């Protein structure tokens, strides 16, 4: 029988949808070398080149759907014996420019999962590849040149016998694409940052190990005769002084076998090493179990009297610097039956009840 | 008049472009890519260009998608040239593209002797919910360039583009940039270095 | 964040479903020669070989879905001026045996659309490739060797 | 392919042609909306052809035989019908696109959408003659014009 | 003063008129028909005129009936002339008609050395529900011309009329125009072409 | 500054007064009676005066009783004089009366080289319900004169008084006037007549 072809449902503009089988659109095969080091690009390609040479159920839907309202879920199945552990970080950025830095600092900012294979069997996270809208497409991200980067922030504390593979599995979930837009209002309820405060290596031993991280976060992170910059960290440095509840997210990057108890506290730079009364100050103790690899230190408004400067001159010493630091002090001793450092990654997630004062004319360097 | 209107807010200096040194007398020009922070002088004229790193510029270089008004202040110096011997003009041109086919979005024309100032503004606006990715192939988005022409480079010694976000400004997305490198006597520091 | 992978919906055994855009799985390009005669095979291939080298929305769903509860719709867009007309017949049979007859008589039986392009702008018809059950699959029809045949039962009255 | 960067006139030798309405839309830099085309048959009823219409980008080659992966509308004309109204909703476009593009930009590097018209099967008839077909953007519903076009000289 | 007020919106350049080249020293003038986009120099003086094709101009040429305010910015360049040797004045005149009997609607008078700017506006308004067909015999409607006079064409090198519609602007009706043809170192492109 | 504020409305030219020709070098002056439209130069200096007939002036000459603000724009041209050789000043004075005993209502003082502009306003206001009959013996009402002085008539070539009613303006009564007669290269028409 004949029918009117103009009336048919061939103009189905609806997004990709269904179960997780029929929204899958690519898998990608990352190789973690037997002996991989820190700050080491494992994968680095454009997010559209993920889907090259793929034949899953939503692959042709993904390329041909003009609009997509849903987020992209990526999940990484990768595991290793408790004995060992490392720290991988997958990360999506809206683009690049010639000879870009792939330091964890630079990358983190926008949208990233960070996990320890030693503790987490698998790890998933969703994201919106267009960060200033509720929608996107395959043609948007191919021509916008969205960039995906997997990096190893800490090497294997104990190497596996052979090479490993992390299988990333890209789908489209049906969560709403919410936009993340930075703006110049002085008072904001939640200013996200994902500022990499730094990797803290603590060697095995009986020595008093103290590590300071300055909370004058603005003005990038350091390099040779240079500095690195995210957008969010450049954005907070718009303001001269600032304050708020700081939400750090401290992550274990070593194996469960390297054991150490870490006190965290706010305090000023003048405090020396071999000053054994750090627990006079208010503090939080952080023990990690075998399974836990992640914990959220929060430092309320009561830890700070005033706002402090976003930038300090790089030349100022610890002795003469009136902004607060975040100390990380080994409470007892770093231990383990296997050799390896107790690596630990601190990441300022964001500032709650952020209050930005003034207008920073600026300072050149970092620290 | 003589009594002047009151200047106000913090403008941070983004891009200086000193003019080629003697004996180069010919007409010359320079282009400041205002968003991406790049300074391309015309042909093989050795202009001495620097892009500084105040918070404005680091945001403009790292932010992917941008929206809203930025106020510019183009300052011009300034040689030790008798006012009656002054014949230098400064023509500036806002443009979207650097291609021949595109027209200007604004032209200014200055012939103040010695030195000069020119405040203007322009709003970045784009397809993606009012946001513009500068020079993205997507939707053929484009930058804002600021072409500047010195008719007499012996008299006009340097350009200087200061900028300020209007309160309405908004960014989103990060770009992976390479490590930003760090940083005539028109200055207090530079006067000290020429006697030491 | 971590999640239990055994609990996920990756065991979606449901049939191919949706709009007509996202259930399409192949197109095929039949040539009707300027001077074609009656009793003349235009196309003759296995129904599974239709989907070879195809990249529509339900193509990978069709090949990988173990069970399919729905019929296969085939639609043929072909038209010609009123002035002329002919008679095409597309036809599906459950199989073949060596040096088979492709006379309209033999073919018709099971499942067939017959139309005159001169009068009908387009013509569609559904069918079940497994005629003794409520279900089928791509692997069933590839190994069962279901056969599709287009034949011209009357030539062009005016070429 | 017909480009939807409609602004900046239609082409000529070393020139371009201009209406007012088309010069008016090019006031704005970027724009979007429901586009209401009105495709008209200009040949006789005896020349018969089925035409798929779809929005898509310039990079897609000819001899790419998966155009019906994209959403599309089929257009058969009867003997009596000579006119049909394709509408492309807001869901066919992610963002606004530019009203003008540089004339030099190739199909390979051009991020605005096109309107494809693809012969679905084959153009036929008992009499000789082309299947002429005229597309006319009637207007944009829910038009949203962004920015302020400084302009580009040519057309395409 | 020295501190200047902030310029803003996009003005597109419509009509340039370069002044006749050497040895022509006499007083001369030009008239820009602002609506119809025509540039008639006085007598047989070979001024070098160009009418560009930004969106403003194409609308002004094709729209029949127009209504509302258009903002003009007349820029003047600009020869390499010592400031103490400068004697060039620029007189401009808005007019409805070009006939002797009509008076001016506005006169401006500029003697800035080197280069200059002059922002003004004028509202098109007409009989047909506030719309004006330029130069239509109906109701003896008339254009707006912009007569400009250079007392010293050796010093004043060129005029440059940039325009912008006010938000209130409105057109109706189409005019069948012929095909619009396509498109001194006061420019970045022109500096590159003189060394290549 | 360099970036200038936007001029607007229609001002019609009422009274031109060209300065006496060479060799007359001495200081001289002229008085424009702004209401009655009369131009009396000082002593026996042959200034070349014209009173034009735009609608403003015909209303000001025929209306008896007047009320409200009139905006004036005094333009000054403008000889071909090197800027460094310029020594011409222009002093202007609003006055009610022309008598010695009366003081000025406003003084302005201009020394722009070449050419200049001076916008001011003044409100006609009088005894008869806010209306003023100019120079009526009743209530000793008085005009508004605009005394203008050129310190160097070789450099200042002519004055030019353009006017505009503010929206608040109001007249009443008619005056029987005699028949109004009809109507240097600072002009497009005048440049054509010097080569024909």
């Amino acid at each position: 029988m004949e029918q009117n072809l103009f009336a048919l449902s061939l103009d189905d503009t609806s997004s990709v949808r269904g179960s997780l089988l029929d929204t899958k659109f690519a898998q990608t095969r990352v190789l973690l070398s037997k002996a991989m080091a820190g700050g080491d690009v494992l994968l680095d390609e454009y997010l559209y080149d993920v889907v090259n040479g793929q034949d899953f159920r939503a692959t042709v839907a993904f390329l041909r759907t003009h609009v997509i309202t849903g987020k992209i879920k990526v999940t990484a199945t990768t595991n290793i014996s408790d004995n060992s552990g490392c720290c991988l970080m997958l990360a999506i950025n809206s683009g690049v420019r010639g000879k870009y830095s792939t330091d964890v600092y630079t990358i983190c900012s926008q949208d990233s999962m960070t996990w320890n294979p030693g503790c987490k069997k698998n790890f998933s996270f969703t994201f919106n590849p267009n960060p200033c809208g509720d929608s996107w497409s395959a043609e948007m991200i191919s021509r916008s040149r969205v960039r995906m980067t997997v990096i190893c922030v800490s090497g294997w504390t104990l190497s596996p016998t052979t090479d490993v593979i992390a299988k990333l599995d890209w789908s489209i979930v049906n969560e709403k694409c919410e936009p993340t837009i930075y703006h110049l209002a002085d008072c904001q309820n939640w200013l996200p940052l994902n500022r990499w405060m730094g990797k803290l290596t603590f060697p095995q031993g009986v020595t008093s190990e103290v590590r300071r991280m300055p909370l004058s976060i603005g003005g990038g992170a350091g390099a040779t005769q240079a500095f690195l910059a995210n957008m969010p960290n450049s954005w907070i440095s718009m303001w001269r002084y600032f304050r708020g509840e700081l939400h750090f997210e401290v992550t274990k990057m070593s194996s469960p076998y390297i054991k150490a108890t870490v006190t965290f506290l706010i305090a000023f730079g003048n405090l020396s090493d071999a000053f054994g009364f750090y627990e006079s100050f208010p503090h939080r103790i952080v023990q990690f179990a075998e399974v836990e690899e992640k914990c959220t230190l929060v430092f309320s408004q009561q830890e700070f009297v005033t706002a402090w400067s976003t930038q300090v001159n790089p030349r100022t010493t610890l002795e003469a610097d009136g902004c607060p630091y975040l100390y990380a002090i080994i409470h007892d001793s770093t231990t383990g039956t296997i050799s390896g450092d107790f690596n630990l990654g601190v990441k300022l997630v964001g500032i709650k009840d952020f209050c930005g004062i003034g207008s920073n004319p600026g300072i050149d360097g970092s620290r | 008049g003589p009594v002047c209107a009151e200047a106000s807010d913090v403008y941070s200096p983004c891009m200086i472009a000193s003019t080629p040194p003697a004996p180069f007398s010919d007409v010359t020009a320079v282009t400041f890519d205002l968003i991406n922070g790049k300074i391309t002088p015309v042909g093989d004229d050795n202009w001495n260009t620097h892009i500084y790193n105040p918070p404005i510029m680091n945001v403009l270089r790292t932010a992917a998608w941008k929206s809203g008004t930025i106020h510019v202040q183009l300052n011009v110096r300034g040689a030790g040239v008798k006012r009656a011997d002054w014949d230098g003009q400064v023509f500036v041109y806002l443009r979207q593209s650097m291609n021949p086919e595109s027209y200007d979005a604004r032209t200014f024309v200055i012939s103040q002797p010695g030195s000069a100032m020119l405040n203007f503004s322009f709003d970045i606006i784009g397809p993606n919910s009012g946001f513009e990715f500068a020079e993205s192939p997507w939707a053929n988005q484009t930058t804002w360039y600021l072409e500047c022409v010195a008719t007499n480079p012996r008299q006009i010694q340097q350009f200087e583009v200061n900028m300020r976000f209007d309160p309405n400004f908004r960014v989103a997305g990060n770009i992976l940039m390479p490590p930003f490198p760090l940083s005539l006597k028109f200055r207090f520091r530079d006067i000290e270095r020429s006697k030491r």
